[PDB]
């Protein structure tokens, strides 16, 4: 876990993102990046949601959106809610396509 | 026993014992508590039998041999601590320690955001532990109904309040239609199962009862109820449309109509109209009443009887008179009840007499009569075991007297006042929270009698023994109860004064000023043990401790024994001094003037009886050998 | 336990053990731990029946008074775990019918009863004399229940900071067969009736002063054989006049009244198998709350 | 160990299972569970009962120091422990240390009249109890599974004992059960009748088991001397109330042998097997 | 199921239904209780067999629509019973499709 | 316990010391017959004077309710004797005692009478 959150930061710090996605890697490795990334703030909310679409994560990535959602709705930043109605349309978008347990949950009363 | 002889001017009879705090020392039973005979029965059963062993031959052998002590107990639980825990702490913060005299004393404050965090917690808990009690959801119901009569919301602190007095009635009814919207959610969940489109009616009216327009017409729509969605709107239209409804229903009147109509409908529109009872040409009376709330009711009449944006008085005032007698005429409404008496039977109006025979009421309407008038007389506003079956928990009513001074109503008996006081307090005891019973009591202003029933309290639960758990206790009383340790010390005192740890006794009867007894104890016991044995470390702290003049202007005899012992005690030990020492010529001179004054002084007590006279000859001797030491030192070399 | 009826049983302060007088001419002492109990002690040397015996004040110690038939005052001290009797009296001529303790404040004194219609007033030292002052003719017939005034003198409302010391002259009740109940203050050194009642128009059976914690009215139980059962309050010193209300109109001969320590509630033994257990509610009046063989 | 040690051993098991069970006067009852015992304090405790046994037998001083010991009462002891239900392994020791201590002739009375007092087998059958139990229930279960049988012949050794040292002072007049009768009938149906029908994987067992139950029946021949009043009457005016009275044990027991009586017929096996 | 016997389990129930026996709205917890076997990694799974479960399945559930409606009662509930019959369909298609995905990876 | 009727000579020392405490020996190992007597005794000295023989020292004329004696222990033989009946000469016993007790209830009505006139 050391070795992981040392790499977490230092990668953060010189960005090699795009090459660090593009390796084998183990379950417990992700497990412990969500659990860290979870409770580091809003914008690495919506970057592991980058990050669970470019491991084809829909369900995780719709629930995660429902989440932030929820949060801003106190929220007033108008770049957040710039960004936040371009990610409404977004999950508007890509919901309806997936697989049907949210179409299923969609069609369940909000 | 059967007493079948009965005479007259007979002879004597018995009582059970009593035991602390309504505790029972009995030889006999209260509900199920003694057993029959034989180990042995059919459906798996053992009992007790001691009275047959002796008698191969029964005669009558009744004679107790185990009497069972019981102390009242209500509910089982072991998961209230929390739920005592926190109200109390909260007047934690809603009071002050007056340190007014050595005992403190407790006064609650005004705080009215006491209200908001009380009920707010009260709904938080009810939605963190889905394990709350019905008991529970009448308390928040308390709860929220003093809110709306006296307390501040959120909708209306987000918003600028005005002092109109129709603005206050308009914001109090607005308050009290959110109150409804909150309190009918689990009303209409209920009846959502029961019913449907063939119960469609019935929802009509659970809907008109709520005033839950909203999502009548949502679930009309899903179902396409065009007609009845048209309806709904109208429900609380302009006067106009009563005036419509009267004169359309007085056609349907002429038109016997009814009589091919269902009274269903015909409910769904006497609601519409305003009409609670309704007087056919059969002069058929069609009540409004059904499967209701008094709430339902007076929200029911706010909403539709008068202008629904009217204040909350008058209309109170209407539906009062329309469940009581109006002119001795029969009532026509509600009678409130307490939620475990409408569990038993609930009136519609009508025969005062049905409503004499007992019918009592519930509080939060107490409360209602008090935000409106304040001529209103207060005898019974308290008591929670008439709004809740069970008879314990005085933490409603309490809180709520608490609540009542933070908002000047104190306007009651200090007899009933204590009088809660002591019996949530003797609840505390019950359960064995001592330390919050204190908390309790000092809220009264009678410095003695508090100070008294803190005594006993106290030596009920005065632990001398090393426990981390009493070491938390006193943390809590000293430092966040203000409680002074020199009560804490009384009740280790007299606690040893009965138990004997002499480390404890020794301290305290010093401080309580208790000299003789010090005396034949000290001397008695610890002057022969030390002199005996060589340890004369805390004897000396002791008679250091004792020598205080502070102590010894009411010390009588000190110089007597004590200051004697502790000189003998400056002589070895400044001799040590010597020993440590090679050449003090004006020390050896001091010693040698202490000595001979004190070769004259060793004799003249002791002896109190055998023992008395070892301490004696062991201190002659010793006395003697010190004097010819230092003789033989003070000699030139 | 026994082998007979039981006439008292009476707990220790701590709440660990029991004193228990019988007619058996003893008293068995339990400590009570565990499930299982421990006859620590039975103490003998009683005649007649047993009537009661009282712990005095525990700021003194383990102390306890009996009163016997057969003109017998026992008076045992607990020490190093034995119980010794410290005093007797007798020169009374009939039952003793009951002994009383004061607390702490007034000290170390017994109020005793006599079917002699007569009382007797023991103050002791704590280590000295046996001070007695009968009462002849203390009612016309004999006497048969009495209550001091629980602990000290009026004047316990909202007073000066604490730690003060009050004058301490007493006050107490008694009732007794003379179909008369009345009350007593130390009055010019003796004891005078504060009051006299006639109500009751039978003999009276057991008298209860609640030891009151709290409250400025005194109130105080009152039965008899009529049937009536009389609560009789002044709710200050300045309630000349004591006000009787039915608790319940039986009908038997009610035979005791005993509220506990905190006088939230007292136990009635009457002609009817059951001690019945009443309180005031929250709204005061007499709820017969709990029922209870012995 | 020591006796100190053994006795505070004993005395902290029977508080904690009198904790675990009823007071006295009692067998069983819901309550705590038990102590847990391993197979090595089962080693220790058979073990230890051994050497107590056999240097209580051969020192009569040692027994009077341990009957004498006021601070142990092993008596009571006993007592409350075979009120006990247990692995009744440990209250067959119990049973023969008391056969041991009754040694003592009025340590034998007053094991003699103690045990008419518990009634530890079945005495008196009033109901207010679990009656007819005891080591016949045992016997039905267990010793039949193991065929082997030691505690019937031990208790056997117990009331010979208690017979031969200890004779009736009373047995019962409307306070107990007079009459050794009913464990007469326990154990001449039980086990007299009962001795031959048992299964043992070793025939050595039969021996010892005959032997067990014919040195008692001689005791009671042996002790038993006939007298011409033991011919009168058999109810008795209790107040005018002619009652049952059974006749002495001598009395019948001949009568029974005087007519046929299995014992003839048990008598010749004995003598066709040797 | 009850001791989780899967593999014989399985196979008792593919026989017994290859038997075609018995109502359909029974064959409805049938197939609800055969879901989690279903769910479990298992390569005797024919999921060709599963299939003729399946259509034999649409054939009942329109023979049932044809002869009753399968709710007659409206409440809240009766939507909820139809809808969550709908889900368990779609949850049979999806739990074939993954069971298809592993009978394929295993097939390497 | 070894079945020994009680000598006279400890009888009678031990009851003109106390008889109460005989009595409910009598009650607890069957020596009801014997109890019988000690009754009819205990209420002839309450006729007359024989408290010393019962190691009581009251000066005795009559009976009344404040005169104190084992009512209880009178009454629950009493239940003996209810309990105890299978036989007539059981009944003949009861009828005799309970003919005592009628006198004594009369005249201890007459005595308790005269008090009530104090």
């Amino acid at each position: 876990e050391e070795l992981l959150k040392h790499m977490y930061e230092m990668c953060q710090e010189m960005g090699l993102i795009e090459e660090l996605l593009k390796l084998t890697f183990t379950d417990f490795e992700q497990g412990y990046l969500h659990k860290f990334l979870q409770t580091t703030g809003v914008q690495n909310q919506e970057l592991l949601l980058v990050h669970h679409l470019q491991r084809a994560n829909y369900i995780s990535a719709l629930q995660l959106n429902q989440s932030l959602k929820t949060n801003h709705l106190n929220d007033c930043d108008r770049r957040l809610r710039e960004r936040s109605g371009a990610r409404n349309a977004i999950l508007d978008q890509y919901g309806k396509i997936l697989p049907r347990v949210q179409r299923t949950l969609a069609s369940e009363r909000a | 026993t059967l007493m079948i002889d009965m005479g007259l001017f007979m002879g004597r009879s018995f009582r059970v014992g009593w035991g602390p705090n309504w505790t029972l020392v009995h030889n006999g039973d209260k509900l199920s508590e003694r057993l029959n005979a034989e180990e042995d029965r059919d459906m798996d059963t053992i009992d007790y039998g001691f009275l047959p062993k002796p008698t191969s031959a029964k005669s009558l052998t009744e004679s107790p041999f185990k009497v069972h002590v019981e102390k009242l107990s209500l509910e089982q639980k072991t998961k209230d601590l929390q739920s005592y825990l926190l109200p109390l702490e909260i007047e934690l913060k809603n009071s002050t320690v007056d340190k007014s005299g050595p005992c403190p004393h407790f006064r609650p404050n005004p705080g009215v955001t006491a209200i908001h965090d009380y009920a707010g917690w009260v709904r938080n808990f009810s939605s963190e532990a889905a394990e709350v009690e019905a008991v529970v959801k009448q308390w928040g119901l308390t709860w929220t109904l003093c809110e709306s009569l006296w307390g501040q919301l959120k909708e209306l602190e987000a918003s600028l309040d005005e002092p109109n007095e129709y603005v206050k009635n308009l914001e109090r009814r607005k308050a009290f239609s959110h109150w409804l919207a909150q309190t009918a959610q689990e009303r209409i969940e209920e009846e959502v199962s029961l019913y449907g489109p063939e119960r469609h009616i019935e929802a009509v009216f659970s809907y008109l009862t709520g005033g839950r327009i909203s999502d009548a017409c949502r679930l009309a729509q899903k179902s396409g109820d065009h007609r009845l969605s048209l309806l709904l709107s109208q429900m609380v239209g302009s006067q106009e449309v009563r005036d419509l409804i009267t004169l359309q229903l007085v056609d349907w009147n002429k038109l016997q109509v009814d009589h091919y109509i269902q009274e269903e409908r015909l409910r769904v529109f006497c609601l519409l109209s305003g009409t609670p009872v309704w007087r056919s040409s059969d002069n058929r009376s069609i009540n409004v009443c059904s499967q209701l709330d008094w709430k339902r009711t007076l929200g029911i009449h706010l909403w539709y009887m008068l202008p629904p944006t009217a204040t909350v008085a008058q209309a109170l005032h209407m539906y009062e008179q329309a469940f009581q007698e109006q002119e001795g005429g029969e009532p026509y409404a509600c009678y409130p009840l307490p939620p475990y008496l409408e569990d038993c039977g609930f009136s519609f109006g009508d025969d005062p007499s049905a409503k004499f025979i007992s019918l009592q009421r519930d509080v939060c309407v107490h409360l209602l009569k008090l935000y409106s008038e304040r001529q209103y007389d207060l005898c019974q506003l308290l008591d929670p075991s008439s709004a809740t079956p069970d008879p314990l928990d005085y933490r409603l009513s309490w809180h709520m007297w608490m609540v009542l001074q933070a908002l000047n109503y104190t306007h009651l008996s200090g007899h009933r006042q204590g009088m809660l006081h002591a019996s949530y307090a003797a609840q505390l005891e019950n359960v064995g929270l001592w330390e919050w019973a204190i908390f309790v009591l000092l809220h009264i202003q009678d410095p003695h009698v508090r100070e008294a029933a803190v005594r006993e309290l106290l030596n009920r639960h005065c632990v001398v023994h090393d426990s981390p758990e009493s070491l938390a206790k006193e943390n809590f009383l000293i430092q966040r109860l203000c409680l002074p340790a020199q009560w804490i010390h009384k009740a280790k005192a007299v606690r040893s004064r009965r138990d004997g740890d002499k480390h404890k006794e020794a301290l305290y009867l010093l401080k309580s000023h208790q000299w003789n007894q010090c005396h034949k104890l000290v001397t008695r016991h610890l002057a022969a043990d030390a002199v005996i044995n060589e340890n004369y470390r805390y004897l000396r702290g002791f008679l250091g401790e004792l020598a205080r003049p502070e102590h010894c202007k009411h010390i009588q005899d000190w110089e007597t024994a004590g200051k004697v012992y502790l000189d003998y005690i400056s002589v070895i030990e400044m001799l040590n001094q010597i020993r440590q020492d090679e050449c003090s010529g004006g020390e050896l001179e001091k010693l040698h003037t202490k000595v001979m004054s004190l070769c004259k002084w060793v004799e003249l007590i002791q002896c109190y009886s055998a023992k008395g006279r070892l301490a004696q000859s062991e201190m002659a001797k010793r006395v003697a050998n010190i004097l010819r030491v230092v003789l033989s030192l003070q000699q030139p070399p | 336990s026994h082998e007979d009826m039981i006439h008292d049983a009476q707990m220790d302060y701590y709440g660990i053990r029991l004193a228990t007088c019988s007619s058996d001419r003893s008293v068995k002492i339990f400590d009570v731990k565990n499930g299982g109990q421990i006859l620590i002690a039975d103490l003998r040397g009683h005649d007649g029946p047993v009537w009661q015996v009282a712990w005095a004040h525990p700021m003194y110690g383990n102390i306890l008074a009996s009163c016997s038939y057969d003109r017998k005052v026992i008076i045992w001290k607990e020490e190093n775990g034995t119980w010794e009797k410290t005093y007797e009296y007798t020169g009374h001529d009939s039952s003793v019918n009951s002994v009383c303790w004061a607390p702490h404040d007034f000290g170390l004194v017994l109020a005793c009863g006599s079917s002699d219609g007569a009382i007797s007033i023991l103050t002791f030292t704590g280590d000295g004399p046996w001070e007695v002052k009968k009462i002849s003719n203390a009612h016309t017939i004999g006497c048969n229940a009495v209550s001091w005034a629980p602990s000290v003198i009026p004047g316990s409302l909202v007073d000066q900071p604490s730690s003060q010391k009050p004058n301490y002259i007493k006050r107490f009740v008694s009732g007794g067969c003379d179909n008369l109940v009345k009350i007593w203050r130390e009055e010019d050194g003796q004891w005078k009736e504060d009051q006299k009642l006639e109500a009751h128009s039978d003999w009276v059976r057991d008298v209860a002063w609640a030891p009151s914690i709290g409250l400025p009215t005194s109130t105080i139980a009152s039965c008899s054989q009529d049937g009536r059962v009389y609560i009789w309050t002044s709710d200050d010193a300045a309630t000349n006049c004591w006000t009787p209300k039915l608790l319940h109109k039986f009908n038997d001969v009610v035979w005791h009244v005993s509220w506990s320590i905190t006088a939230n509630i007292l136990a009635v033994s009457g002609g009817d198998n059951k001690v019945t257990l009443w309180k005031e509610s929250v709204d005061g009046q007499w709820a017969c709350i709990s029922d209870v063989n012995k | 160990v020591s006796w100190d040690h053994f006795f505070h051993s004993l005395m902290l098991y029977h508080e904690h299972l009198r904790r675990d069970l009823p007071n006295t006067d009692n067998i069983h009852q819901r309550h705590p569970p038990l102590r847990g015992i391993t197979q090595r304090e089962l080693d220790g405790l058979i073990a230890c009962l051994q050497l107590t046994c056999t240097i209580i037998d051969w020192s009569e001083s040692a027994r009077l120091a341990l009957c004498e010991h006021a601070q142990w009462m092993p008596v009571v002891v006993i007592l409350g422990l075979l009120q006990c239900s247990i692995p009744p392994l440990l209250k067959a020791e119990l049973l023969k240390t008391l056969a041991a201590f009754g040694k003592s002739p009025e340590i034998a009375a007053s094991l003699w009249q103690s045990l008419e007092y518990t009634q530890i087998l079945q005495t008196v059958r009033a109901t207010g109890l679990r009656q007819g139990v005891g080591i016949e229930v045992e016997l039905n279960e267990i010793e039949s599974r193991c065929e082997e049988y030691p505690l019937t012949r031990a208790f056997c050794q117990l009331i010979s004992t208690l017979v031969e040292s200890s004779f009736p002072t009373n047995l019962g007049a409307g306070l107990r059960a007079p009459g050794f009768e009913p464990y007469l009938q326990f154990l001449r149906d039980t086990v007299f009748l009962r001795y031959r029908t048992r299964a043992y994987r070793r025939a050595a067992e039969k021996w010892e088991v005959a032997e067990a139950v014919l040195d008692v029946f001689y005791k009671l021949l042996k002790d038993y001397e006939p007298q011409p009043e033991d011919f009168v009457d058999q109810y008795v005016e209790l107040q005018g109330e002619e009652r049952v009275a059974f006749k002495p044990p001598g009395f019948s027991l001949m009568h029974h042998l005087l007519n046929e009586s299995p014992m003839l017929e048990l008598c010749l096996s004995l003598m066709e097997e040797g | 199921y009850s001791q989780e016997q899967f593999s014989e389990a399985a196979s008792l129930l593919l026989s017994l239904m290859t038997a075609r026996i018995a109502p359909c709205s029974f064959w409805l917890t049938l197939l609800l209780d055969a879901l989690p076997l279903l769910e479990q990694k298992q390569v005797i799974f024919s999921a060709e067999q599963t299939y003729e479960l399946m259509r034999c399945l649409e054939d009942r559930m329109a023979a049932k629509l044809e002869s009753t409606s399968p709710d007659e009662i409206q409440k809240q509930d009766s939507s909820i019973d139809n809808t969550k019959v709908e889900m368990l369909r779609l949850a049979l298609a999806r739990n074939l499709a993954r069971a298809i995905v592993t009978e394929g990876a295993l097939q390497e | 316990s070894h079945g020994v009727p009680l000598p006279n000579w400890l009888i009678n020392r031990y009851k003109a010391m106390d008889a109460a405490e005989l009595l409910r020996l009598y009650l607890k190992y069957d020596l009801l017959e014997e109890a019988a007597e000690l009754v009819l005794e205990y209420v002839d000295a309450l006729l007359g004077k024989g408290h010393q023989y019962f190691g009581i020292q009251a000066p005795l004329s009559a009976t009344s309710q404040l005169v104190w004696f084992p009512y209880s222990a009178i009454d629950h033989l009493r239940l003996a004797l209810g309990e105890n009946e299978n036989n007539q000469h059981n009944q003949a016993i009861l009828g005799k005692l309970q003919r005592k007790m009628d006198e004594y209830f009369q005249k201890l009505k007459k005595a308790t009478d005269d008090y009530k006139k104090i």
